[PDB]
């Protein structure tokens, strides 16, 4: 390589990504959120019509953003090796975070259900609730995601491999196979016969397992933009980090939904 | 001009081969996810979803039971059951984001 | 698959990165439309809720 | 132009960004304290008729806009955005898009905090929210739910700007700089970082429960459902006590640099001053409940917090010697940063020595929810944090903007800043000692005594930092002639004993870091080929 | 030890080829706790007078009033140095009136 | 070392023991000049 | 018209480094699907070659006036890092060597002579 061609180049493996309108168009879109929010609550506007646009705006240019990432990094190609270690951490940073969410809901159940409140019974769960019982159904939901972590893995080594029908076929399963749950869980929530409104119990166990659950419709989307990038052509053999966080997302998941099963569910009745 | 100095020769050939060798280690345990996939999560569902199916819809015919007869009205709410501080903004004033009225009910005894 | 030719596109445009695509039109436009709806709107409602009238 | 500052990218405009928001927030926060120096002169409401309310939310406000509004932008935001860059060789920011989000959520706040205060209830329930006085019942407004927004806002704002610094200075470092060998500053943003990414979380989860009580029907703290109202201080404090540090060790990297420079000898024994900075961020998060001693803990609980928090004394102390150690044979230049850190050495280690007073679990039955810990905390915070804040900005500001700003000038503003705050903070031990409690806007007669002296005392910092605003007029403002007359120093480190004057000027800085060898003030694109190390 | 320290500052002043380096070897000559030997100091005379620069000359006693911290002590450096700075012609402060 | 170190030591106690006494005394000033 | 660079020198800059798509029923590799500065490393991992520069700056030397330590630049300046001849003697001084200047480092002694080569 002449030295006058190497001069044509970045000298660092760094990115440098051009002035964008999104970190401030989310910025404002969180502040209609929260303003909006806090009017419907107390009245003020006299409809839900606007939360839902707030929320709509809010998720559209969020859209946009991960549009404009998905560009420079298949199009323009500006994550070289250097870039992808460090998605790959700031990722890691970032469950970690999420996870520590969840250890501050531990807590909150442990300091109610070690040393049960006078207002409630002298137990645990308070008197008078029918508990969510863990062998019919939840059972069913803890079969599946451990069969979600199986399916991934070889649709994972057989796009290292190089075959796409085994590829594509993981994925799809693995979709569906998270759809299945949320829907199942949707079905015991709409059957249970305690509220969120039902003392401190509900308050717990609605906030543990709500949160889960908004976390894996979060998790069927990502799986869905990794099928559509796998089906065109986007995912390549071997640079896919749009799908390596993929894996670590479902299967740290499922160790936190093994400790809901464990403390909320055997633990809890 | 030539700015890099003589290629190395050494770490390709052992850069070339370790992606020989991880697509090679990829292809047979692949295989064996397979293997594991049909032979063991597949018959846990199978026996498990036909268990579901059989204990669902024995709740199914006790939760219909409960709108037939009111009878002896609804049992008697806690101290702390149904709280109501500030109402629900969304509709009614009392109904949660998910409400079965089969099996939440909320009656007042005044 | 088309990646190659998304590829030629969207280098050497000399665009914003939101406007090179050709389809990018029919995203941007109704969307600045709704979103001056959701950040003017709860602004008009402020001096509304400090009188302390609710609507 | 619109691009340039509303679609930012570049570091160095966003930490522009975050000062500037912090001037603004600081005039804003110290003229509260004015006002309720002003109600406090005198027995009886004097200034604020008779409204207990508008006492409490200008207390909130002051508390809020000083700390998550003044040292969190400029300590972290606007030096760590900044120098890190610099200082470890690294162009820009790892994630240069998710920078300006973390700046531009904090303005949204600001008019969440404004429109609560203006909404007829306000928020009358301190910096720590606690939930029975702040639940629906006591207070009825959307008020608090506009103060809940903004600390998430805040909260975000710190989250994404943190797990930026930790990528960044693990993989962005020039070709010599092992992890072993790095400046004491950068050091400290990464220790600060890392207790920022484990402490947010809690508080967020905490706030968010809060939140779904007062308007989702949730007995998270609710007494009547089996609610239990100290959950929440645990929940808050284990974010809490892990904080006083996030706002004193970028604090302690300063104090580190600016002690080694004007002082021509380098730091004694920098390995364990590295060790006892990260004891002290570790060891932070084993004692968080000495603020609860008297909610009724065990007995042997409270043990195991009053020893466990005097152990915080040992790194700490180890790092007030070495820097006694690292000036005794080097030669001083009496400089304005030097005059801060001199005074930050002696005022910090008299707040210390107020802190493990109040470390002892039976002793604070006697000094807790009183004047005594105000006096406390304000020496750590309005003259540990605010001293090297102003020392930093003394050091780096000529660099960084290319400007001088007219030395003998400077030096009267420490001096009445000095003189000042002592008056503030230092009766406030007295009336704390008599039984003096927090957080009331009149008092009995018998206190009228200290309270007018430290009275007294606010406009004399105030008039300081009026002269502040005016050091900084005169320094956008013809500054470029202050380096021509003889109104300000020009170099930092004077020529040695047997070292000519035509010699320093082919050698004029002698540092240890990159900054002070970029030009002023630095290029846009600093390193273009990387720079090499050892 | 002081008379390795001694033999190794000596080896130093002989090996030093501008003024920058005259003034680099002295300033870590007296950037020492130790107050240097008689014999150190003569050796910094002659590269002095190799190197060209009177006035690093006249700073050396100048360096050495402020460190040899006695009275006396600077009058037995004194005496010992008194052929090698007549015969140099290198003046001191109090003499020069500068 | 007794005679070069008792030059210099000794008169720093004396301004030690004043300045210490200004920035810690002080308050005495203000309650004697008129507690009234 | 222009095709795939195929190696390190073929290289013209970035329509060279694009390369022919994966054909339809396959997985793309990367030699079949990159396009830019990522494409550009990928080719030198091929050859024994290292784009990007990460090797210290050699503790071998002294190095004196006449002769310098030769630092090898793009630009017209660049900052480098003395600590001594056995790596770690001193404290580091920091140095920044240009066109026409040689860095001296006043406590070491350590002569820089910059060599621009570039633009
Ligand atoms: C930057 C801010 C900051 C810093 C650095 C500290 C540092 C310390 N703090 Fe605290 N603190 C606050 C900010 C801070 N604090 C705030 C804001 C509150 C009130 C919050 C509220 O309730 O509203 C508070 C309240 C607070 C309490 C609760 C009091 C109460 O509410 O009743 C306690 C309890 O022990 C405490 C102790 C300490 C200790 C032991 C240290 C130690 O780190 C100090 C160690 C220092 C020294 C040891 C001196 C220096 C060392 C030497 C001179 C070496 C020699 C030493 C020995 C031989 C011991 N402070
Ligand atoms: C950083 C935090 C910080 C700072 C700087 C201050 C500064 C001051 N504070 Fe305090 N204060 C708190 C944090 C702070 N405070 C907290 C957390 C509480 C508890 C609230 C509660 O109980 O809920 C409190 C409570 C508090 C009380 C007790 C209220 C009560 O309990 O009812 C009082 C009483 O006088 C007071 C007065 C002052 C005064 C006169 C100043 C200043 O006048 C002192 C001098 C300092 C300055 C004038 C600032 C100078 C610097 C700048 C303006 C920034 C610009 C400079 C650079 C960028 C270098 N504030
Ligand atoms: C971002 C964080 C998440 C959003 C938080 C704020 C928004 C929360 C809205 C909650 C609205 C609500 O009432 O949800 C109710 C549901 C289930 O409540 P339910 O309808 O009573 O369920 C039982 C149904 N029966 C038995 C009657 C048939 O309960 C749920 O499904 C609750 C799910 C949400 C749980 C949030 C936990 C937050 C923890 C801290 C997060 C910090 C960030
Ligand atoms: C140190 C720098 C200065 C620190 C601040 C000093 C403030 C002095 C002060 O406030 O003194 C006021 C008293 C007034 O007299 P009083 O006895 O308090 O009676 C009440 C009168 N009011 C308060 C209603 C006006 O009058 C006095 O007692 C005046 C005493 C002044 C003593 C000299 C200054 C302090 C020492 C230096
Ligand atoms: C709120 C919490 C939001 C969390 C966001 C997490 C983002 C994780 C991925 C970060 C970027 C990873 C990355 O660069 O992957 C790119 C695609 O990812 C993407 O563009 C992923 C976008 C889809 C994420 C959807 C998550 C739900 C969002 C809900 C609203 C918020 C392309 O990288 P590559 O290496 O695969 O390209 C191979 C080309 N040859
Ligand atoms: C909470 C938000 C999600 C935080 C976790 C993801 C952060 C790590 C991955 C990452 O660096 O990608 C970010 C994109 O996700 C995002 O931050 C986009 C989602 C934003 C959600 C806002 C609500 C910032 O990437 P970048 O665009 O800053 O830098 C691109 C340089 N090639
Ligand atoms: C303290 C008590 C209160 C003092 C109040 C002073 C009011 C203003 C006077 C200004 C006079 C002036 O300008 O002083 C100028 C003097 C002399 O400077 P020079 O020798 O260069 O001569 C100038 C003419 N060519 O320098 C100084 O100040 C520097 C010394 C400062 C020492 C530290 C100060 C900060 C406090 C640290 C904590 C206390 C340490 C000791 C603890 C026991
Ligand atoms: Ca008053
Ligand atoms: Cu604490
Ligand atoms: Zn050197």
């Amino acid at each position: 390589m002449t030295h006058l061609e190497r001069s044509r180049h970045q000298q660092h493996p760094f990115h440098m990504v051009m002035p964008s309108p999104w970190p401030i168009v989310v910025s404002f879109a969180l502040l209609s959120l929260a303003l909006s929010t806090a009017l419907t609550m107390h009245g003020y506007i006299g409809n839900m019509n606007m939360v839902y646009l707030a929320l709509f705006v809010l998720l559209t240019s969020s859209i946009l953003w991960f549009r404009d990432i998905v560009a420079e990094a298949t199009y323009l190609g500006d994550h070289t090796m250097a870039v992808r270690k460090g998605i790959n951490l700031g990722f890691l940073m970032f469950v970690l975070s999420e996870v520590l969410i969840f250890a501050g809901l531990f807590w909150a159940y442990f300091h109610s259900a070690m040393s049960p409140d006078v207002t409630l019974g002298a137990c645990w769960p308070p008197v008078g609730i029918e508990a969510v019982q863990p062998t019919e159904l939840p059972l069913l939901n803890t079969i599946i995601l451990l069969s979600s972590g199986a399916t991934v893995t070889y649709s994972h080594h057989a796009l290292i491999a190089g075959n796409r029908n085994k590829a594509l076929s993981g994925l799809l399963i693995t979709f569906w196979l998270i759809v299945i749950f949320v829907t199942c869980q949707y079905i015991e929530y709409t059957n249970a016969a305690f509220t969120i409104s039902d003392g401190v119990y509900g308050s717990v166990f609605y906030a543990g397992t709500g949160l889960h659950f908004l976390h894996m419709v979060m998790l069927a989307a990502m799986l869905g933009v990794n099928y559509w990038r796998m089906r065109n052509y986007h995912l390549t053999a071997g640079h896919h980090v749009g799908y390596e966080t993929t894996i670590i997302y479902t299967h740290v998941l499922d160790v936190i939904w093994l400790f809901l099963y464990v403390v909320f569910y055997w633990w809890g009745v | 001009k030539p700015a890099f100095g003589p290629p190395d020769k050494v770490a390709a050939q052992k850069f070339k081969e370790s992606l020989m060798a991880t697509e090679k280690h990829a292809k047979d345990t692949s295989n064996m996810w397979v293997k594991i996939s049909v032979w063991v999560a597949l018959p846990a569902i199978a026996l498990t979803a036909v268990n579901t199916y059989f204990v669902e819809k024995e709740h199914a015919e006790h939760r219909e039971h409960l709108k037939h007869v009111p009878d002896s009205e609804w049992p008697r709410d806690y101290e702390f059951m149904n709280i109501r501080s500030k109402p629900f903004f969304w509709g009614d004033g009392d109904k949660t984001l998910f409400w079965n009225p089969v099996v939440n009910r909320h009656i007042e005894h005044d | 698959n088309k990646v190659i030719q998304l590829q030629k596109i969207f280098q050497s445009s000399t665009k914003p990165l939101w406007w090179r695509h050709p389809r990018s039109a029919l995203y941007l436009y109704p969307f600045y439309a709704i979103f001056a709806v959701a950040v003017v709107t709860p602004l008009l409602y402020i001096p509304n809720a400090i009188r302390g009238i609710k609507a | 132009m619109v691009q340039r500052w509303l679609y930012s990218t570049n570091a160095k405009d966003i930490a522009v960004l975050y000062f500037m928001l912090a001037i603004f927030s600081g005039m804003a926060g110290t003229a509260m304290s004015l006002i309720i120096r002003l109600e406090l002169a005198a027995p009886g409401s004097q200034y604020l008729h008779g409204n207990s309310q508008l006492f409490n939310v200008l207390v909130v406000g002051h508390a809020v806009l000083m700390i998550f509004f003044l040292v969190m932008p400029a300590l972290i935001g606007g030096f760590g955005n900044y120098l890190l860059p610099l200082m470890i060789g690294a162009t820009d920011t790892a994630f240069p898009r998710i920078n300006n989000i973390a700046f531009w959520v904090l303005p949204m706040g600001l008019v969440c905090l404004v429109t609560s205060t203006l909404v007829e209830s306000g928020a009358g329930t301190g910096w720590t929210v606690y939930p029975p006085l702040s639940s629906i019942q006591a207070h009825s407004g959307p008020s608090v739910d506009l103060a809940i927004f903004a600390l998430h806002l805040t909260s975000i704002s710190s989250l994404l700007g943190a797990i930026n610094f930790i990528v960044t200075t693990l993989n962005m470092r020039t070709n010599g700089m092992t992890m072993h060998k790095l400046p004491l500053f950068v050091w400290s943003i990464f220790i600060t970082a890392f207790l920022l990414l484990l402490s947010l979380p809690v508080l967020s989860a905490g706030i968010t429960m809060l939140l779904l009580d007062r308007n989702f029907n949730t007995s998270f703290f609710e007494v009547s459902g089996g609610g239990d109202p100290i959950l929440y201080e645990h929940l808050f404090w284990f974010f809490g006590h892990p904080e006083v540090y996030i706002l004193i060790i970028p604090g302690f990297g300063i104090i580190s640099h600016v002690v080694s420079t004007y002082s021509k000898k380098p730091v004694f024994g920098e390995i364990s001053m590295v060790y006892a900075m990260a004891s002290i961020g570790l060891l932070g998060f084993l004692v968080w409940s000495h603020h609860m001693y008297i909610v009724g803990l065990d007995a042997d609980t409270r043990a195991y917090f009053t020893s466990a928090t005097m152990i915080i004394a040992i790194p700490t102390g180890i790092k007030i010697f070495s820097w006694l150690a690292t000036i005794h044979g080097g030669s001083i230049r009496l400089a304005t940063p030097m005059l801060y850190a001199i005074a930050f050495l002696f005022l910090f280690t008299m707040g210390g020595l107020t802190g493990v007073a109040l470390a002892n679990a039976s002793l604070d039955v006697a000094f807790h929810d009183t004047y005594y810990v105000v006096g406390h905390f304000h020496y750590v915070l309005s003259m540990g944090a605010i001293f090297s804040l102003f020392a930093g900005y003394y050091y780096w500001s000529p660099q960084i903007l290319g400007l001088n700003y007219n030395e003998k000038l400077a030096q009267i503003q420490f001096w009445l800043i000095f003189i000042g705050a002592n008056v503030i903070f230092f009766p406030m031990h007295f009336l704390g000692i008599n039984g003096m409690p927090r957080r009331i806007p009149d008092y009995p007669d018998a206190f009228a005594g200290w309270n007018y002296v430290a009275s007294i005392g606010s406009f004399i910092a105030t008039l300081s930092l009026f002269l502040f605003i005016y050091i900084l007029y005169d320094q956008l403002v013809n500054g470029l002639n202050n380096k021509v007359n003889n109104k300000s120093v020009i170099y930092n480190k004077a020529p040695d004993f047997v070292e000519s004057n035509t010699i320093f000027n082919l050698n004029t800085v002698k540092s240890s870091s990159i900054e002070f060898l970029l030009t002023s003030p630095p290029a846009v694109h600093s390193f273009n080929t990387p720079a090499v190390q050892s | 030890t002081f008379e390795e320290f001694t033999a190794r500052y000596e080896k130093e002043f002989d090996e030093a080829y501008d003024l920058f380096e005259v003034q680099r070897v002295l300033n870590n000559c007296f950037s020492y706790d130790l107050v240097p030997a008689p014999a150190v100091i003569e050796k910094a005379l002659r590269a002095a007078r190799r190197v060209n620069d009177l006035p690093t000359a006249i700073r050396v006693f100048e360096a050495l009033k402020y460190k040899v911290e006695n009275e006396d002590q600077y009058k037995a450096y004194l005496d010992e140095l008194k052929d090698v700075r007549q015969e140099l012609g290198v003046p001191l402060k109090e003499e020069l009136f500068p | 070392w007794v005679i070069t170190e008792g030059r210099r030591l000794i008169p720093e106690i004396f301004q030690w023991s004043a300045v210490l006494s200004v920035c810690l005394g002080w308050p005495g000033a203000v309650y004697f000049f008129s507690k009234a | 018209v222009v095709k795939t660079a195929q190696n390190l020198a073929e290289v013209n800059g970035p329509e060279t480094l694009i390369g022919p798509g994966a054909k339809e029923g396959t997985v793309p590799t990367d030699l079949d699907q990159e396009t830019g500065l990522a494409r550009l490393e990928l080719l030198g991992k091929l050859e024994g070659i290292d784009v990007f520069d990460t090797k210290p700056l050699d503790s071998s030397r002294k190095g004196t006036m006449k002769d310098p330590i030769i630092i090898e630049s793009y630009d017209d300046y660049r900052y480098v890092g003395c600590t001594g001849s056995p790596a770690g003697s001193h404290t580091i001084m920091w140095l920044k060597p240009t066109v026409n200047e040689v860095a001296r480092c006043w406590e070491c002694g350590s002569v820089y002579k910059l060599n621009p080569v570039g633009v």
